[PDB]
RNA sequence: CUUUAAAUCCUUUAACGAGGAUCCAUUGGAGGGCAAGUCUGGUGCCAGCAGCCGCGGUAAUUCCAGCUCCAAUAGCGUAUAUUAAAGUUGCUGCAGUUAAAAAGCUCGUAGUUGGAUCU
């Protein structure tokens, strides 16, 4: 008898078919574009939209004019349009089963670092994501994989202790500054 | 089904009984027999003495003499045949030492052109042959 | 078909038998479109114009496409009613 | 270089005077003159050969090897085809069963799956196809779904244009040949279903000859 | 410095700390199934590979070594059980002329299933 939790999830999932041409392709575009690591992000990717797809498939199961079947429709609808994936005005309830995998990344936190400017490319704003240099809502944030909700979006800015946006010059240019110091006299 | 009665259920259900008794991978996993005959008692791997060194021959056109051991497993006491999977691994055992035996994944039947033989050699000196092979690990004396 | 809006949707919609109700599809090649003309009341001359049938290939192939015009042709009118 | 018409159909294609094939499709005139689908299914036209698998007759002679071979023709808007030929040398083989894939295209229903919303993107009901002892079912399925099936009847339900769609397969569907030619005639079979919204009493309008038949008969001999 | 019975763990912060960021990423594979060289050299039914077809007999797309390439990635492979694929246990939803198959036939008690009609 102990006070533990024990309790997890997978997370990704498998396909049953491990060698292929097509699907291969487009996982290995969509890492092109968007810049991802490895597959089991996507494979995350998918599992999350599979899961919100079948959910939305019992819901519209259940018949019209349903308290619970309302209820969880327009808290799910709440939810899509504040993570941003949708829009303030497509509010129906079977727009859901219309969304694909670039809906799920458009709202990463890679992409509207390279969509807003400060990063030269998906490369260097996941290296620069890494690094802990963005400030959202005066908290740093080090997570790639980080989702951006709508109203949440206006107050990515770098981080007050980041010498990109304003500070202390770090650990090399202050070597390159002693060294310099040094050779001149 | 035929029998489709409203109230049938337990004729059935006596019919599944016996035809999923009249099976062949359902009688080899629910009796006793089965296991009991199976030398590794139900265990994935098993601990034998190597006693002696056996070369066997080959089947139809594939032709290549095999190299095989006579184990006997220390837990129920029978001499069971082992083959030495890779090129050049039979120089690393020697007589009267400790092999850790398992099958080659074709659920205790012969594979390929190796007659009567279904297990293999792992691990021997606790030290496995794969170490050995590729120089990773040296043999202890 | 048509759909919330409720504008055409599909690309076309098929014929279908005048004799048994059943559509033709597109590689059915046993189908038949003739024309019926219709003489004038007075005389008995072409007036001009034409009246249509129908006929699937399952009833030509089983054997009844000439009976199915007739009563047709009894609804219709042309043929004479007493026959 | 210039094409030769030998049919009275390719006459009133050529002439200007026949609109489209979808007319001849709702008329169901049969076609053995293969550039009327050159006429109207442009640079859409998409072509993936199947797999090509020799045959080969015992003689006192030798071994001879005919070769079949197998097609899937169509563009990303409906029509859809098959084709196989049986020649000796590959390309005859190939430009042969393009040619017949090119004669045989078929045209397809589009339906919904629960609300009629949007552009249609599913079979319209269950329909399926029997030839050899293959049974292929064609079950409706939601939006963005995907076709689950082997790999070669996704091929064939990307090359009809049926995104989403659910399936069953039953038999040896070893032979490519029955089982292909049974997915073939099952998607053909979505037009021979009848439906409610079909119950209006339908109107005949003039046969395609009878527009021009005093130009087929002066242009045509 | 914090935490803590007191430390260690996490976070914050000094001073340091990378140009082959040597601060050096493995696992089984490359004929088909099943994404990846008719690359080169050696033995040539022997050594071996191979879950299955099959690759080895002196021109090895499979053996043994070097290069390149593909798969997942701090993870990968193997053996035992088990599930789905198995519509190969079929209640939904298997078959019984010829692929395995209907008792030689008939009667017959439990069990199974039983015509219409009442506003």
């Amino acid at each position: 008898p102990v006070a533990r939790s024990w309790v997890c999830r997978k997370t990704y999932v498998t396909p049953r078919r491990p060698f292929e041409k097509s699907r291969l392709d487009q996982e290995l575009k969509l890492i092109g574009e968007y810049g991802l690591r490895n597959k089991r992000e996507v494979w995350r990717v998918k599992f999350t939209l599979a899961k919100i797809r079948k959910a939305a498939r019992e819901l519209l199961t259940l018949d019209e004019k349903d308290p619970r079947r309302l209820f969880e429709g327009n808290a799910l609808l709440r939810r899509l349009v504040r993570i941003g994936v949708l829009d303030e005005g497509k509010m129906k309830l079977d727009y859901i089963l219309g969304l694909k995998i670039e809906d799920f990344l458009e709202r990463r936190l890679q992409t509207q670092v390279f969509k807003l400017g400060l990063a030269k490319s998906i490369h260097h704003a996941r290296v620069l994501i890494r690094q802990r240099h963005i400030r959202v809502r005066k908290q740093v944030v080090n997570i790639p994989s980080f989702i951006v909700r709508l109203d949440s979006q206006k107050h990515i800015d770098f981080s007050l202790r980041s010498p990109y946006g304003g500070g202390r010059p770090g650990r090399v240019k202050r070597k390159n500054a002693k060294k310099g110091q040094g050779g001149a006299g | 089904g035929k029998c489709r009665g409203l109230r049938t259920a337990r004729k059935l259900r006596s019919h599944r009984r016996d035809q999923k008794w009249h099976d062949k991978q359902y009688k080899k996993a629910h009796l006793g027999t089965a296991l009991k005959a199976n030398p590794f008692g139900g265990a994935s791997h098993a601990k034998g003495i190597v006693l002696e060194k056996v070369g066997v021959e080959a089947k139809q056109p594939n032709s290549a003499i095999r190299k095989c051991v006579r184990v006997q497993l220390i837990k129920n006491g029978k001499k069971i045949t082992a083959f030495v999977p890779n090129d050049g691994c039979l120089n690393f055992i020697e007589e009267n030492d400790e092999v850790l035996v398992a099958g080659f994944g074709r659920k205790g039947h012969a594979v390929g052109d190796i007659p009567g033989v279904r297990f293999k050699v792992v691990k021997v000196a606790n030290v496995s042959l794969l170490a050995l092979y590729k120089g990773k690990k040296e043999r202890p004396r | 078909m048509q759909n919330d809006a409720g504008e055409f949707v599909d690309l076309y919609v098929p014929r279908k038998c005048s004799a048994s109700n059943r559509i033709i599809g597109a590689k059915d090649h046993a189908s038949i479109q003739m024309n019926v003309a219709e003489v004038d009341k007075v005389t008995g001359r072409f007036n001009g114009q034409f009246k249509t049938y129908a006929i699937c290939g399952a009833i030509r192939r089983m054997g009844e496409s000439d009976d199915s015009i007739l009563r047709l042709a009894k609804a219709d009118g042309i043929v004479s009613k007493n026959f | 270089k210039e094409w030769l018409p030998v049919t009275k159909l390719g006459r009133l294609v050529k002439d200007m005077k026949i609109k489209s094939l979808e007319e001849i499709y709702l008329f169901s005139l049969p076609i053995k003159e293969s550039e009327i689908i050159d006429f109207f299914l442009g640079a859409s036209l998409k072509d993936e050969v199947l797999k090509i698998m020799p045959v080969q007759k015992q003689t006192r002679a030798g071994q001879r090897t005919r070769f079949k071979a197998f097609v899937a023709i169509g563009d990303y808007n409906g029509h859809v085809g098959l084709g196989v030929k049986c020649s000796k040398e590959v390309a005859t083989a190939i430009r042969g069963a393009i040619i017949l894939a090119k004669l045989s295209i078929v045209p397809v229903r589009r339906g919904y799956w629960g609300n009629k919303i949007g552009k249609p993107h599913t079979v319209p009901c269950k329909v399926t196809g029997r030839c050899g002892s293959v049974l292929v079912r064609l079950i409706p399925a939601p939006r963005g779904t995907g076709i689950v099936s082997a790999p070669v009847p996704k091929k064939l339900l990307m090359m009809a244009g049926i995104d989403d769609c659910y399936t069953s397969a039953r038999g040896c569907t070893a032979t490519l040949g029955n089982f292909a030619k049974a997915t073939f005639d099952a998607i053909s079979k979505t037009y021979s279903y009848l439906t409610p919204d079909l119950w209006k009493e339908t109107v005949f309008t003039k046969s395609p000859y009878q527009e021009f038949t005093d130009h087929l008969v002066k242009t045509h001999t």
